[PDB]
């Protein structure tokens, strides 16, 4: 009755969503043919017969990865009027994603979302999966977030955005696309979550002992974070949480709405023994800087607010013991004006294991959603990458030639610099 | 005669009542079907206070359940003793509070209260001579703060003679569930001080001590924590449902505990509490009950009574006992702790004796204290409120729902005036 | 003695009666063959009012069925309880009304009424002492408006002393089935105000609320909607077919409810109505029946009684009960709702008590209200009529059947004179 | 007992009627040999033996397509005194259809209709199937509609006319034939329905995913509209409708009697899953402009009256919910003087599927008959096509030479222009 549709934009959105909807079927016993041999009513609309379909809209400008879902194993699961393709890709270009190509099929996708919005009565919010580096995931997403705030407005629009890595970048124009897509979504988004690739390569090597990871293995660990946040809508819990409750507890000021995700425990199959993994044991792994999924030192910043999502066999008393020790440590420090910096959620269901995966079966897990000022050092490095390339006016003729005024870069850069000094306003303490 | 209408609000207030109505049912022998299968004839003697007799000799509870989403309401009606409630009383919404006081009291609370008050009035007409109302909610949540205090503002406009008391849940010192709970508590205390005859402050943090230090439970859940709150609630109205040597009720306790109309915040306590196997190493007499009602580790509010001074003390006893052995202990705790009380109130201990113990036990007691030691509870909140309001953080979720900054200043002015009163009568003599 | 001749017109009036005669048959134990297989001896005590005894101890209904096409008549005679009607009474035509008042009242109605009145007179001679007639039809349709009001104009010319009442179906505010129903209702109300002793206004839209809000039926059909209308109709003449402590009939209700000869439009209500499984959570007493007869969600006409004022109220009770507990509730609803009534009529509540409940139930009641809150029903139609007549749209289907535009102006003048009367006595005192 | 004969004129009438009477046999279990191993009494006259024949008159001026019914599968079904042929076709010429060829065999067809009219007692009306572009379907139909209003008059004469497409025209003289046949049928017809070819090519491509449709596949979807209108005469329903009731509820003024048809749902076989298709879901597909079967924007006009024909498992309560939401939308807007713009009909029988067809088996369907002022923009484009060709007097010598005064074009054009300003009279609102 509390439904929540999800939107997957670009190639990065679909390949994450392949592992996500694979995981949702196993957490309810859903066959790949839509059958099963209403807790799941939030993410599945039942047909007249015994068949359930996802509430997802897969959109991409290039026809490669969408046809793989149309031809792969999960073929009879999706509604074929939802798998929206395009003629040509945006090709790492915000201007082709926002002016040239995106203005052709934006009215088709909004028609598909509005038909899903009508049959749902308790529609909470939207879940947009994209990446800052890609042409579609930054261009078409910035067009899409404009229309939803115009039409709906009062719905909790969330983003599990892929933040660009500090040292491992594939596309050369990633400093251009991240500045342009942030200036557009800043007035439309509610709470956008950051997940970096390079830190997950660090976790899968050090913890899982996998020296050869692929994008499949990255999409498994990301889908665990997607599962634990939406776990409260799908199962009964001793202390639940709603998607409306994230944007209230994690966003202090209307500009700063960029938290980061952290999942624990992440251990291998043979390392599932030799340790007990209590709730006081796995909570300290979250605030360890080695397990944070954004390559930033948290001791260079201050934590504003932190969400904790427990699931499995979790005792509510020992959570109170575990949080109390973290407030007594000295490396972890909060901001002066915020005395209460915790949002606690407990669910009963343990996280399941996908067969043919790499994580071991545990009885408890923690998803941490922390909003800290330590990301402000990373935004300044992104502005330093942007100011070098734009000073020589490199790659600009691929942007002006696709319907864009050249003076628009001064709009986005100065707004980012004004966003940069806002963390400096937060970073100072109170008076007396 | 003297019936009670029970109102539940928020996520916590519903899960207390789902435990609470299971507790009352064993004091009257009520199956989950809803019939009577007791053995003693005193159970149906005053059954009408918490139940309404239906056709076919079934009894339904006089309960009203309020939420803003169908999530927890679906959990209660599908759990045990969910088939006892009338399905008409389940009032709910579709938006959800989002853990916010503004959308709980202004936006969605105004569009729900008329659906609630048509059900409250329906229970109000059916009672013969209505005693008063009781409410179970939170103060850190969004629903139980906003929707809860809105119902109190509508009831007192209609029923000024009826008693109105809340078994509210107060936030904890060390840990914090809601991030914006200094805003949610402060805007709710401003409503509770003008519309409630008495208020039971309960901390979850004080309940985690008793489940570990006293009962030695390694793994307590909320089904075990909310079990103790419901045991306190039944011990308040236990002298209204059964005859005794000296009877009390909700109105007698509303007079003997409230000297000034703003000072009506309490601290509850229950006795006896032992371990499972460690009960055979201790006798169960009246001085064993008295020595457990007055130490600091038994209060259900995270406050040390040794700092302030008591104003009034209500002791409600259950089971067969003797009045001298009560007064041997009720006087002695007023002689040795002679500085810890207040001076200008002579004999500030109220005695209430019921005849019937709980199911299985031999005797029991219930502590309803009223002290100046709860000023630390408000000074801790009012320090956290001013530390967050001066930077105006988390404020656009309140300004975006039609709320001026004068409204925050009135609640902060009202709380500091309450702190100054408990500060006054502590050092007074 | 005091027999009733039942006339059915239009598509809706036939499908109500096919449900209606099944309802009456279970109050007398009548198989679909037509014999008697009841158990209580009071069923055949007054069987002659709705039935005629045939040779071989079979009973046939005193019903007359009118249509303009053999479509729905073939459905009734082939369905259940279609083999109970006399095949001579099925009067029908071949043209069909085409959903039009002109061809229902001028062209084909004039060539059918002589075939009908030779059957009405045949039932009129067979009755010992005839009480009066009743009619079931529509107001938005073509047949039940045109052919229906034409039969009333022929009956009142022959039988001025007999009572003539219609269980008409009035169009809805929000949705609309007939496009030209502001023309069909206005030309029919002009006939009903001069020839009917009393009229029961029934909206389909008010029936969709009770099937969803009260009975919680996810999928109601017309077999479930028309079931409630037939339950109201049996509750009117239930005090004529059974003895009671205080008996009433169609003539007593035609006097106590009509203060002025133009103000004879009603609103019906029935009680009790619960869900299927949600009946065990509620007692069934007299104040449970009274509190359901007076709220706005129980009226079968889409009008809020809180706007206007009642003139007279008929309460018809069934089953064994007590007269004081009736008057405990019938007086109390006249004290607390003291402004909602009219002032210059003292004790405007009529009491009728029958002894026999319906089959299975314990007791029941029937509400026949008469208020100034039905002026909103006519003001909504008269606004829609003038918004369509001023452009003269859909008018050549009326001018092409011999109808001048003065005829529309007379009906619109007659309706506004009726609105001014209910507007007068609302604000009068 | 409520019989209703049908008339099929020209090649467009027969090829539609081939799919229509194929569909009527499957909705009653009638063999192609007339046998079956009285609800169907309206459309079939029983012989002395166990054999039923259609109440249809197939007339055409060219002997090609009539002999295909005489030699095809449905051969032993029809009465061979009904399959009326001609020597030569009218050859896209109103004058040959109304003066030269049609005056030779018009007395033969009226003899065949009057013999069918005598054995039927509850004869409701006539159903004429033709096309505006053809020589026979516009010439011979205009002659035929004259005689029936003289003879019968009080019978509901309906037309499922094929409106000429805005951009896809085969015959060059289609602007001539449509103006001439409209001026003649305007004083004789009752309620003529419009169906365009080009919109059905748009529906079969977008919905059914058939990129190669033929005239057979167009005749299947048209026959579903013919079936749902005549469904109330053939089956019992909870809220029936008569053919006399259409001309009352849909025609406000005696000139404007041109509604348009819309059928829903139209989906493929594999798209029959993945969705539930409620009555509130398929009703919004009717008022969608993409599914309207006339290439006209409905938001450029205003709806006067609308008929809704439900069939199958249809709940009467949820129809009231579905109509109430449409009156709350803002793109759909009615005319000011009409507060009640709906005619609702419910039948019990679900629409069946022809074997070897393309539509899937559903449990419910909606036929919408809407009369809007949005067609007035299309008539003005037809007058613009007419005034260009007639100003050069092109193709006129093929009309004057076949017994016609040349000044007759000024009669039809000025009457159409007077019909054009009538919608402008309807389009303005009321006063105060
Ligand atoms: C042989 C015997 O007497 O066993 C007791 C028992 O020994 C003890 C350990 C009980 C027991 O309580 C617990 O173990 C406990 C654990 C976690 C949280 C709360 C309670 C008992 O459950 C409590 C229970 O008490 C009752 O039944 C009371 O009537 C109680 N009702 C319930 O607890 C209850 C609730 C739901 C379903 C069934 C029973 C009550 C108390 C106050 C007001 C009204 C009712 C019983 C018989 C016992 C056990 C089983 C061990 C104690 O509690 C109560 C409430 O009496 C714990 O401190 C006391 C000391 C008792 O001696
Ligand atoms: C154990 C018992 O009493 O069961 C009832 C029952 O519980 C309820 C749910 C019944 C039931 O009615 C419905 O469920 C219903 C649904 C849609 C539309 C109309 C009715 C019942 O059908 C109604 C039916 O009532 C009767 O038989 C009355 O005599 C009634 N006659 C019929 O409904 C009837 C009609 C055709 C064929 C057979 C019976 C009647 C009412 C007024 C005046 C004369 C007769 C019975 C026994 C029941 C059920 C089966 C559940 C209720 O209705 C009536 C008319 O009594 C719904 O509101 C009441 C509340 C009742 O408690
Ligand atoms: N987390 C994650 N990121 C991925 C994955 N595949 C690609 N990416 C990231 O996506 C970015 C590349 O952009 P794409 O999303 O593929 O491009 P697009 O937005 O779909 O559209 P075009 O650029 O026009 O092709 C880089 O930052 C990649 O690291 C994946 O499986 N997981
Ligand atoms: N809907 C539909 N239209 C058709 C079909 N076949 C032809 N038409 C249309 O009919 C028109 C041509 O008219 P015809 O019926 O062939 O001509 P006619 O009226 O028989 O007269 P002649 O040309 O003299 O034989 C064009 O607009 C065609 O698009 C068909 O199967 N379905
Ligand atoms: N004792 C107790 N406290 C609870 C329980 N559930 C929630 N709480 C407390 O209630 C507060 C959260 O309020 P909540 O009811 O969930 O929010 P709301 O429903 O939006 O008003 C926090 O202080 C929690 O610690 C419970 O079952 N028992
Ligand atoms: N309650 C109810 N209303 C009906 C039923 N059938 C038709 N109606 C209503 O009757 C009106 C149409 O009248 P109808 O009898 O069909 O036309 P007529 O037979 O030509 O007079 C509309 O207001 C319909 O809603 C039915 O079975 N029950
Ligand atoms: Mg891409
Ligand atoms: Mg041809």
């Amino acid at each position: 009755m509390r439904e929540c549709i999800s939107i997957h934009v670009g190639q990065a959105g679909v390949q994450i969503g392949n592992a996500c909807w694979e995981l949702y079927c196993l957490e309810h016993g859903i066959q790949p043919d839509g059958q099963m041999p209403d807790s799941f009513n939030t993410f599945f609309s039942e047909t007249g017969a015994g068949k359930h379909v996802p509430r997802a809209v897969f959109v991409d400008l290039e026809p490669t990865v969408i046809d793989e879902v149309r031809t792969g194993t999960y073929r009879q699961l999706f509604h074929p009027e939802q798998l929206i393709t395009g003629k040509e890709d945006a090709a790492n270009n915000y201007a082709r994603g926002h002016y040239t190509i995106g203005k052709e099929i934006i009215d088709l996708v909004l028609d598909r979302i509005r038909k899903l919005a009508d049959q749902c009565t308790g529609l909470q919010g939207f879940l947009v999966f994209h990446s800052f580096g890609g042409g579609t995931g930054s261009g078409f997403t910035s067009l899409l977030m404009e229309r939803l705030s115009v039409d709906y407005g009062k719905k909790s629009k969330l983003e599990f955005s892929i933040y660009p890595a500090p040292q491992v970048s594939t596309a050369v124009v990633e400093p251009y696309n991240s500045i342009l897509t942030t200036h557009t979504t800043l007035e439309h988004s509610d709470c956008a979550f950051m997940v970096d690739n390079e830190a997950i390569y660090d976790i899968c090597r050090r913890n899982l002992d996998i020296e050869r990871p692929t994008y499949t293995n990255l999409n498994r660990l990301i889908s665990q974070i997607v599962s634990s946040i939406t776990a409260s809508l799908r199962f009964d819990g001793a202390l639940n949480v709603d998607l409306t409750e994230f944007q209230t507890n994690l966003v202090p000021y209307p500009r700063i709405h960029f938290p980061l995700a952290t999942y624990a425990p992440v251990i291998s199959a043979e390392k599932a023994y030799h340790e007990q993994l209590s709730v006081a044991e796995i909570t300290n792994a979250c605030f360890e800087p080695a397990n944070q999924m954004v390559k930033c030192d948290p001791r260079h910043g201050k934590y504003m607010a932190c969400c904790l999502l427990y699931r499995g066999d979790v005792v509510p008393k020992d959570v109170n013991a575990a949080i109390a020790t973290i407030k007594t440590k000295r490396s972890i420090q909060f901001v002066d004006w915020c005395p209460t910096g915790f949002k606690v959620g407990i669910n009963y269901q343990p996280p399941t294991v996908v067969p043919g995966g790499d994580l071991a079966k545990v009885q408890r897990a923690v998803c941490m959603l922390s909003n800290t000022t330590a990301i402000a050092e990373a935004w300044a490095r992104l502005d330093h990458k942007f100011d070098l390339m734009y000073a020589k006016r490199a790659f600009v003729h691929w942007y002006v030639g696709e319907g864009m005024e050249e003076g628009e870069f001064s709009e986005a850069r100065e707004d980012m610099a004004a966003l940069e000094k806002d963390y400096e306003e937060v970073g100072v303490d109170s008076v007396e | 005669m003297r019936e009670i209408v029970h109102i539940q609000a928020g996520q916590c207030g519903n899960q207390i009542g789902a435990k609470f109505w299971e507790v009352i049912s064993d004091e009257h022998g009520i199956d989950p079907t809803g019939s009577y299968h007791g053995d003693s004839d005193l159970q149906l003697e005053r059954i009408n206070v918490y139940y309404n007799e239906a056709a076919g000799n079934k009894y339904v509870p006089r309960a009203i359940l309020v939420d803003l989403e169908p999530g927890t309401m679906d959990s209660v009606r599908s759990g045990p003793f969910g088939q006892i409630f009338r399905p008409d009383n389940f009032v709910f919404g579709q938006s959800g509070a989002g853990n916010n006081w503004a959308k709980g009291h202004y936006t969605e609370g105004a569009e729900l209260v008329d659906s609630v008050l048509d059900v409250v009035r329906k229970e109000s007409e059916s009672c013969d001579c209505l005693q008063g109302f009781q409410l179970t909610h939170s103060l850190g949540g969004g629903t139980g703060s906003g929707m809860g205090t809105l119902l109190i503002s509508k009831i007192r406009e209609e029923y000024p003679d009826r008693i109105m008391n809340t078994f509210s849940v107060v936030p904890s010192p060390k840990v914090s569930d809601t991030v914006v709970e200094p805003y949610n508590a402060t805007l709710s205390v401003h409503q509770l001080v003008e519309n409630t005859d008495e208020t039971y402050c309960i901390d979850n943090e004080a309940l985690y001590d008793i489940c570990f230090r006293t009962l030695k439970l390694t793994t307590p859940t909320y089904g075990d924590l909310n079990h103790l709150v419901s045991a306190t609630m039944s011990g308040v109205t236990t002298c209204l449902r059964f005859p005794g040597q000296l009877n009390a009720d909700l109105r007698k306790l509303a007079v003997n505990m409230v000297p000034f109309p703003r000072l009506h915040f309490f601290m509850p306590g229950f006795a006896p509490l032992t371990s499972r196997g460690s009960q055979q190493y201790r006798a169960l007499t009246v001085p064993e009950l008295t020595q457990q009602m007055f130490d600091a580790k038994n209060m259900m509010a995270a406050c040390d009574p040794r700092h302030g001074r008591y104003l009034t003390v209500a002791a409600v006893f259950r089971g067969r006992m003797s009045m001298k052995e009560v007064d041997e202990q009720m006087l002695n705790v007023q002689n040795k702790n002679s500085s810890y009380f207040v001076e200008w109130i002579p004999n500030n201990v109220k005695t209430a004796v019921c005849d019937i113990p709980p199911r299985g036990l031999k005797m029991s007691a219930t502590f309803i204290g009223n002290s100046t030691a709860i000023q630390e509870l408000f000074k801790r909140i009012s320090e956290q409120f001013t530390a967050m309001f001066r930077r105006k953080a988390f404020l656009h979720w309140y300004t975006g729902e039609g709320m001026d900054e004068m409204e925050f200043t009135e609640a902060e002015s009202n709380m500091n005036d309450l702190v100054s009163e408990y500060q006054q009568y502590q050092d007074a003599t």
